[PDB]
Parts: C-alpha cells; sequence; structure tokens
C-alpha cells in the first residue's frame, strides 16, 4: 500500500527538482538573452555547475526509486477528455528520445560491433570489473597520497609588534619632547 | 494580516520647514511607525505610502516652536487573535515545547499542548519530536490554533495548541 | 514498437461499425499484443472446445489461471481500459500491462521511468552538446583573457584598479525623452 | 473584556477591516518597495520585522506570480467574512468536513459541493 | 591600517589559491568515483559523462 | 534551440507528473503550463502496476562503451587543453621577458 505514497512523495521531490532545473534554466536562457553580443563564459560554466547540482539530486532520486518505477505504467483516468485529445498524450506515452540520438545509440552498438569486427573474439568485461575495481583501489591510493601531504608566516603579525612598542616608543620620545623627564 | 487606516502625529521642527516639508513629514512617518507594534493594532508591517497618504493640519505650538502635522495612512498590520489557525515555521525544539515563528510574531507551543504521539528525542541527530513517522524538527512548518494571546509592552505573545483535528505537521 | 505507432485494419471496424463489449478482444486478437497462452486465448481454445462455457469474460477468465486481458474502465465510444494480468489462483491475480483502446491501436503502458530517463538523457545531452560544437572558442589568457577569433569581428566590437590619475547615441536618448515630453508639450 | 476566539468575535474595528491575503499581501509589499526605491541612495535598513516576513512570505507563496493573485481573486468573490476568506486562501486543502473543523464559524454559512469545486481549481492553479 | 591592507590582500591571494587548487583536487578526485559501471542502470550511466565534463572543465578552469 | 526542446520537454514532465499527483495533493498541479489547466482537468494520469518489464545486452554494452568514450573524452580534453595552456605559456613569457627589459632594467610599474 506504501507504493502510492512512494508515488506522490518521491515524484513530489522529482517534480520539485524539475521545477528547479527548468525555470532556473529559463532564468539561464534569459541570462543569455542579456547578450547584446558576447556570452559570459565563466558564468555559463557556473550554470553548468548548477546543472551538476540538478543531475546530482536527480540521479540521487533515481536510486531505489527505479525499483518501484520499473513496475509502473502511465494511463489517463476518467476525467481525461476522449474525442481527439489523446494523441498528445500518446506522445506523453511516447518514451522515444531524439530519433537522431536513438540512431546515435544504434550507431554506438553497430560500431562497437565494428570494433568487434576489428577484434573478432575478445572478452573484457569480466576483468573490466577489475578495470573499475582498479579504479576503486587506485582512487583510494590516490587519497592515501593526498592524506600524506602537508597543507596550508604568523610571524608577520609579530612584525606589527615591532611597530607596536615603536608606537609606544613614539610615545616615549614625544614625552621627552613634551616633559623631557629623564 | 490587515490593510487598515491609522493615524499618527508628526511634530516637525522649524529647521525643516523649507519648501519640501511634505517629503519630510512622509519620511518621518515611515520611520516612526514602520516596525512598531501595539496590542491594539499589532505589528505595523509597512505603510502604503503614496496616494494613500493624507497630510492635514497643522497648528504650530505656542511655547515650543514646533508644529503638529496629523497624518492619515494605510498600513499592512499583523494582529493575531485567540482561535485563529496559522502556518508557522519551527525554529527550535526543546523538551520544553516548540518554539515556532509566524512572520514577525513568536508563537510557543507548550509540550503539554502537544499530542502524546510525539515523544521527545534528544539523542536523535538533531533534537526533535517524532511519533509516529511524522518528524517535526527545526525545519517543518506546523499548524496551530492560538489558544491565548497577551500584550506586554506593545509586544504581543500568545500560546497555541495542537489538540484539535487537522493540526500539526504540514 | 509498442508506443505511438500505426497498426490499423479499419475495414474490420467498418464491418463491426465500432466496438461493443467482447469484440474489442477480437480486433485485439488480430493485434500482436494478444497472447496465445492468455486465458483469453486458451479459453478461446475452450471456445474451440466447450464454446458455450465462457460466459461474458471475467467469470470464465479470472477463475482460471494464466494471462488475461480484463476489462474495468470503459471510455465510450473510443477508449476502453483493458489490463493484462496473470491469475495464479481462482482468487489470486497478478495484473500486468493496461492495454488500452487507442482507437485502431492498442498499446502497452510505458514506464514513467522510461520517459523520465528520456528526459534526463536528452537534457544532459543538451548540456554535453552545449559543451560540444561551442566550447574552446573563448581561448583563455592571463592577459588577453578569453578570445574570439574571426575573419571579421563585426558584427560588433582580478586585474588592476588604480591607474592613470559612446554613448553611440549623440545624447540621442535624452533627445527622445524630450520628444516624449514634447509631443504633448502643447497638449500638456 | 473581549478575549475570545469564535466564531467571528472580538474588536469591532478589526472585524470591520478586511484581512489581507498572504500572496497578495506580499505582492503589495513588493510593489511598495519598488515605489520607494524609485530614487534611493542604497541600503534602506529592513530592520528585523522585514527579514521574518520576507521569509514567511516566500515560504508561503501560494501564488508566486503577479497573475496568480488575480486568478485567485477571480475564483473568489462572495465576501462572507473577510477573515474566513483570507483564512481559506491561506490554508488550502481541501474537503468540506475539514473546512468546518478549521473554521467552525462556517457552520450553516455555505454548502459543500461548491467548496469541493473551489479546492480543485486551487490545486490546479 | 597599512598592515591589514597587504595582509588581507595576500590572504585573498592564498585563499584564491585554496579555491582553484582544491577545485582541481576534488574535481580530479571524484572522476575516480564516476568510474563505477556495474549494478547501475544504463540510463544512470548517462549523467556520468556530463559529470566528468564538469570536473575536468572545472579543473582547467581553476588552472586558468 | 536545444535547451528549448529539452527544457520545455521537462516542463511537460513537471506538468504531466502534476497531472498524476493531482489525484491527491492539490499543491502540485498548480505548476502546470497555463494552457493545460484551461483544457484537461487534473488527476487525469494514473500509474499501473506492470512488468519488470524487459532487459537486453545493449544495456551493459552501451553502459561500458559510453563510459570508455567518456574517460577518453576526458583524456582528449586534458591533452588538448595542455596544448592550449602550453601555448599560452609560450605567448605570455615574452611579455615578462620584455619586462625583464623593463623592471630588471629598473623601470616604473
Amino acid at each position: 500500500d506504501i507504493s502510492t505514497e512512494k508515488t506522490v512523495e518521491s515524484l513530489e521531490a522529482i517534480r520539485h527538482r524539475i521545477a528547479q532545473i527548468v525555470q532556473s534554466l529559463t532564468h539561464f536562457l534569459a541570462i543569455l538573452h542579456q547578450s547584446e553580443s558576447l556570452s559570459p563564459w565563466p558564468t555559463i560554466h557556473k550554470n553548468f555547475n548548477i546543472l551538476l547540482s540538478q543531475i546530482h539530486s536527480l540521479s540521487n532520486n533515481l536510486a531505489a526509486h527505479s525499483h518501484t518505477l520499473q513496475t509502473t505504467s502511465i494511463y489517463p483516468s476518467l476525467e481525461f477528455p476522449v474525442k481527439e485529445q489523446e494523441p498528445l498524450l500518446t506522445t506523453l506515452l511516447r518514451t522515444k528520445a531524439l530519433p537522431e540520438v536513438e540512431e546515435w545509440e544504434a550507431n554506438t552498438l553497430q560500431e562497437y560491433e565494428a570494433s568487434i569486427s576489428s577484434q573478432p573474439k575478445k572478452k573484457e568485461a569480466n576483468d573490466a570489473y577489475q578495470k573499475d575495481q582498479l579504479w576503486d583501489q587506485a582512487r583510494i591510493i590516490f587519497m592515501e597520497e593526498r592524506e600524506n601531504y602537508s597543507w596550508f608566516r604568523q610571524l608577520e603579525i609579530d612584525r606589527a609588534t615591532e611597530e607596536q612598542n615603536a608606537n609606544q616608543m613614539l610615545t616615549d620620545i614625544l614625552s621627552f619632547m613634551k616633559s623631557g623627564k629623564r | 494580516f490587515f490593510l487598515k487606516e491609522l493615524s499618527l502625529t508628526i511634530s516637525l521642527h522649524p529647521s525643516y520647514f523649507g519648501p519640501r516639508m511634505q517629503d519630510y513629514l512622509k519620511a518621518k512617518l515611515l520611520a516612526d511607525v514602520e516596525g512598531t507594534c501595539s496590542g491594539q493594532y499589532g505589528y505595523i508591517i509597512c505603510v502604503l505610502d503614496s496616494n494613500t497618504i493624507d497630510i492635514d493640519k497643522g497648528r504650530v505650538v505656542p511655547g515650543q516652536g514646533f508644529a503638529e502635522f496629523e497624518v492619515k495612512y494605510r498600513a499592512v498590520l499583523w494582529r493575531p487573535f485567540r482561535g485563529e489557525v496559522v502556518d508557522a515555521i519551527v525554529t527550535t525544539v526543546n523538551k520544553m515545547g516548540f518554539f515556532a515563528n509566524i512572520g514577525p510574531l513568536n508563537v510557543f507551543v507548550s509540550s503539554h499542548l502537544v499530542p502524546p504521539d510525539m515523544k521527545f528525542d534528544p539523542t536523535a541527530n538533531p533534537p526533535n519530536y517524532s511519533g509516529e513517522d511524522q518528524v517535526i524538527e527545526k525545519g517543518s512548518n506546523v499548524r496551530l490554533k492560538i489558544v491565548g494571546t497577551r500584550t506586554d509592552a506593545t509586544e504581543i505573545f500568545a500560546i497555541a495548541t495542537m489538540k484539535e483535528d487537522y493540526l500539526g505537521v504540514l | 514498437d509498442l508506443t505511438s505507432i500505426q497498426w490499423r485494419m479499419p475495414e474490420w471496424v467498418q464491418s463491426m461499425g465500432g466496438l461493443r463489449t467482447e469484440n474489442v478482444l477480437e480486433y485485439f486478437s488480430q493485434s500482436p499484443f494478444y497472447s496465445h497462452k492468455s486465458n483469453n486465448e486458451m479459453l478461446k481454445m475452450q471456445s474451440q472446445f466447450n464454446a458455450l462455457d465462457l460466459g461474458d469474460l471475467n467469470s470464465q477468465l479470472k477463475r482460471l489461471t494464466g494471462i488475461q486481458f480484463v476489462i474495468i474502465h470503459e471510455r465510450p465510444p473510443f477508449l476502453w481500459v483493458i489490463q493484462k494480468q496473470n491469475r495464479l489462483n481462482e482468487n489470486e491475480v497478478k495484473p500486468l500491462t493496461v492495454y488500452f483502446v487507442c482507437n485502431e491501436n492498442i498499446y502497452m503502458a510505458p514506464n514513467a521511468y522510461t520517459l523520465l530517463a528520456t528526459r534526463m538523457l536528452n537534457a544532459t545531452y543538451c548540456f554535453q552538446k552545449a559543451l560540444t560544437k561551442i566550447e574552446k572558442f573563448p581561448q583563455y589568457n592571463p592577459q588577453e583573457g578569453y578570445t574570439y577569433p574571426k575573419l571579421s569581428n563585426d558584427n560588433l566590437e582580478e586585474n588592476k584598479n588604480q591607474s592613470i590619475e559612446p554613448e553611440d547615441f549623440s545624447v540621442v536618448r535624452a533627445f527622445m525623452q524630450s520628444l516624449h515630453s514634447s509631443k504633448e508639450a502643447p497638449d500638456v | 473584556f473581549e478575549e475570545d476566539a469564535a466564531q467571528l468575535k472580538l474588536g469591532p474595528e478589526f472585524e470591520n477591516e478586511d484581512m489581507l491575503t498572504v500572496s497578495e499581501a506580499k505582492i503589495l509589499i513588493e510593489t511598495v518597495l519598488a515605489q520607494r526605491a524609485r530614487e534611493t541612495n542604497g541600503e534602506i535598513p529592513m530592520t528585523d520585522v522585514m527579514k521574518k516576513t520576507v521569509a514567511y512570505f516566500n515560504v508561503f507563496a501560494r501564488f508566486k506570480t503577479a497573475e496568480a493573485t488575480y486568478a485567485c481573486e477571480r475564483i473568489l468573490g462572495n465576501r462572507f467574512h473577510k477573515f474566513e476568506r483570507a483564512q481559506l486562501g491561506t490554508l488550502c486543502c481541501e474537503d468540506a468536513e475539514e473546512a468546518r473543523t478549521l473554521i467552525p464559524s462556517l457552520a450553516n454559512k455555505i454548502d459543500d459541493q461548491n467548496l469541493q469545486g473551489i479546492l480543485d481549481e486551487l490545486s490546479t492553479l | 591600517s597599512f598592515q591589514r591592507q597587504l595582509v588581507q590582500r595576500t590572504n585573498t591571494l592564498n585563499s584564491s589559491i585554496d579555491n582553484a587548487t582544491l577545485t582541481i583536487l576534488s574535481r580530479f578526485q571524484d572522476i575516480l568515483d564516476i568510474a563505477i559501471n556495474e549494478g547501475k542502470d544504463k540510463y544512470t550511466v548517462a549523467p556520468e559523462v556530463y559529470q566528468i565534463e564538469c570536473h575536468t572543465v572545472s579543473m582547467v578552469r581553476a588552472v586558468e | 534551440e536545444q535547451i528549448m526542446i529539452a527544457q520545455t520537454e521537462c516542463s511537460l514532465a513537471l506538468d504531466m507528473t502534476s497531472l498524476l499527483l493531482s489525484k491527491f495533493k492539490e499543491n502540485s498541479i498548480e505548476t502546470i503550463s497555463p494552457f493545460l489547466k484551461s483544457t484537461v482537468p487534473p488527476s487525469s494520469l494514473q500509474f499501473s502496476r506492470s512488468q519488470p518489464p524487459e532487459s537486453k545486452e545493449s544495456d551493459a554494452t552501451l553502459a561500458k562503451c559510453w563510459k570508455e568514450k567518456s574517460l577518453t573524452s576526458s583524456c582528449k580534453f586534458l591533452f588538448e587543453a595542455k596544448e592550449r595552456l602550453t601555448s599560452v605559456v609560450e605567448t605570455e613569457h615574452e611579455y615578462y621577458t620584455e619586462l625583464v627589459k623593463v623592471k630588471e632594467a629598473s623601470w616604473p610599474l
């Protein structure tokens, strides 16, 4: 019975993240619309950073949420208009991406298979688990060398102390130029 | 929140008669009333200056040299009353109650006025009052029903409860 | 394949004049979406045996185990909800896809995650594509800063503070402002 | 003397006055600020009362838009009880039974069906 | 004081160094975290490219 | 253009997901694009319980090859950026050598 709660809740978080990235990118495009000419490139990178925050939280919400989503299936209910409103919803039921880009994925399959034509029989994935696992260990060794390091004088503040009493010594001679007490 | 008409007297000084008094009177008004609070009208959020700003008078003082300019103005005020339901923003959570916060007024929800399903947890990462899945920490606007209000020194303070239906976590 | 694609043989509907009740599973039987070891089809085999013993549908169906295409939400005269399922008992049900009358088409209902992944992938693809045939044109310099080479720049054409001790409009802006004041200057 | 809750009861002047809306209130505040800025040196202390409101107002933007407010206004109409009005547009959700509980003063004031219809319009807004 | 001028100035310099250099550190660091493939959906593999992009570009950026 | 397509498609994500979550909470459908509420009533979309649904080798294969292409893209990035940066060094150095001719010859700066 919890799954409906998973729907309203986790999809509330999702639609929230969408509400972020979309309208925020409207703000983005508007920032682009500021352009009499040149775009602020570093700002653009900052925008892409914010996008990294978006993909961060979104990928975060993919999580075990997909474990529930895989069983899910969209369908319009009783209040959905029937006469000819459907086809746009069929597009909403249409999971199809960019046909050129799906063609691109097909290109990746067929051309990796072309690499297979260059390399007729060569398994790698089994030890590729140790490819990524060597990434997994070498990252740790990398962190080791990181932790080994020293990281970032204060004496400069004490240089002010040289002029501390020198100001007090400034008080000294003036007291002589004043009182002249010996 | 209300939009009402209030009065206030500005006692101007000769030094500022010039030829643009109107401006001075308006500037002085904003400064004296905005941010203030009374038990009678409550928090004077801000004054709807412009168009809704009347400047009558005034009659100079005999033994003072200062003239009193009566002013009628429209303002946004926030006055609370026992029995009103409002959304608040929890600020702190102590085994003493719930230190919420609505706008500019501070609302205290005595622990004794909180359901018996919300046990107090001080060990939990951040002191909170869960039950009962529902977890109310220092970041969860709750719904309360003002039970009693007080006005001590222009300032206002009342207590709210969570005993009725449809109150609590939002 | 199972999404927004044509699969129509309208003349069948032209004969039927449209759907009624069980006849939806007729044109659906014409559809690939129809299953052969569905209880609709194994008890279609029952129609090839017992024939008479099928009732409407759901009585003969759900009481018997296997794949089924039960009806629940009519939407006359176009849509009709018909979910796929798998009974494991005369009582138990294990529902599958909601096949639906898309009118001269019936489709499996897509995962939300599928289209969501489509959105994520296409969006991040727009990001990466923004990084593709665009990046590395503003070449960096500590001194010159980012640079924008051209056969001709036109079109148009953390440092230092203290230094030596247009307005393309010929103050035309204020002149236009004065035009605003002056168009009704006689009038105002 | 008068320290009840009601049930619509308390100060007469305040009762007479119309309770400003949340989103609309914030919009008006914004408008006011814009008019003031029209010729400012820079700064204008917002004291402490401003900060709080600025937060609560944004944390309750039941109409983050200049038109949202107008839409809401259009949807409404019948006064009934300034308070109740602003209260209904400040809470939201959802069923009748719930409406009475929150605003017992509604007793035999309005029906139901209608209420439900209004809630649906708000949720979609 | 003339002291805090040059002192806070140079402190801004080293702080900026901390900024860009730590940027290079973490951005080069987490690409290694990005290396994971198995046990994750292919569509979840898609973001990782953009992740690596932002990390490396952030690196050369911080270098600049 | 591209951001228009993807981002507005995401707006459709927010809108239709709002159509789904409008079955219960009303503080969700509110964010839909203005044309939609004028048209289709909320709470229209509804989820169905169905299927694993399916899986294929293209999943793992693309999951590998795309990461390969990604890390290699990082390599090309680091190397060609190394080129442009080295060139920037080659350019920038002349300035401060001429500034050896300046400051190391004692001139105002």
